[PDB]
């Protein structure tokens, strides 16, 4: 679950990243 | 006072964690306590981060299971695979989020304490590994100029 967690973390942050460029 | 980036210092990443964890709880109504644009961008970036996520998954604090001794545990490899392959501002306010979620969580579950522990934690990984890239990134003035425009 804490490693599920973490993916679901990094991943929607990477899409926040993408976005704001 | 234009020549360095704000809240260039550990000090001001104190300040700018203690804001955060602060407001998140205010959404609650539960209240706490332990520049100004940055606080009020990483506000407004964490609540649209958080909006996004919860269109996607269930609520984050579904999958935490905190308890007194194992919340730093928790804590510590959430992030440290957060950033594992490395750091980006969105990964930086994913982080903000996540330590907001778990001073929630505390306060729900009647650990409280624990958000004192959790506002140094993530001051201190900030501090330690987050500060360097931020510095060498522009600083938080290119955070704000990145996220300052909604969505």
């Amino acid at each position: 679950d804490m490693e599920n967690l973490s993916r679901r973390l990094k991943v929607t942050g990477d899409l926040f990243d993408i976005m704001s460029g | 006072g234009s020549m360095a980036h704000a809240g260039r210092t550990g000090y001001d990443n104190r300040e700018i964690v203690m804001k955060y964890i602060h407001y998140k709880l205010s959404q609650r109504g539960y209240e706490w306590d332990a520049s100004e644009v940055v606080h009020l961008t990483l506000r407004q970036a964490g609540d649209d981060f958080s909006r996004r996520y919860r269109r996607d998954f269930a609520e984050m604090s579904s999958q935490l299971h905190l308890t007194p001794f194992t919340a730093r545990g928790r804590f510590a490899t959430v992030v440290e695979e957060l950033f594992r392959d490395g750091v980006n501002w969105g990964r930086i306010v994913a982080f903000f989020e996540f330590g907001g979620v778990m001073c929630v969580e505390s306060v729900n579950r009647e650990m409280s304490p624990l958000v004192d522990n959790i506002a140094l934690w993530m001051t201190e990984y900030l501090n330690r590994h987050l500060h360097t890239w931020i510095q060498d990134n522009g600083g938080w003035d290119a955070f704000v100029e990145l996220y300052g425009p909604s969505m």
